[PDB]
């Protein structure tokens, strides 16, 4: 008499096959590439033109002595 | 050739150190002014530093 199937509790899980968590997508993508890219080119000129005031200043040194 | 003897020589040569040269270093040069381009003329004008030792 004591055999298995139960009265109830049953399901069941899915056969289903799903996971679109997108994600930023269509023309949001290449938007953020674009404007940092120009941003660490806004990074120079302000450091490479400042590297090249010091370059001179160093060469300043050079010319100002050697008589 | 000639070439002047051991006198005008053994001056007094600044010995200090090249940094301590190159701490002022800018200083220096921008208010003398006198002896310096007339020196170089005696020898980027003029060759042969012989003629130019004073």
């Amino acid at each position: 008499k004591q055999d298995m199937p139960p009265v109830g509790g049953y399901g069941p899980i899915d056969y289903k096959r799903n996971l679109p968590r997108r994600g930023l997508s269509g023309y949001s993508m290449f938007a953020v590439g674009i404007g940092a890219l120009l941003f660490g080119y806004w990074s120079m000129m302000k450091w490479n033109r400042e590297r090249r005031r010091l370059q001179i200043e160093d060469f300043e040194a050079r010319i100002a002595l050697m008589p | 050739v000639e070439l002047p003897s051991l006198e005008d020589l053994k001056v007094q040569e600044v010995k200090v150190s090249s940094s301590v040269l190159k701490a002022a270093a800018h200083h220096y040069g921008a208010q003398c002014d006198k002896p310096n381009k007339e020196f170089m003329l005696c020898r980027w004008e003029e060759k042969d530093p012989r003629r130019c030792l004073e």
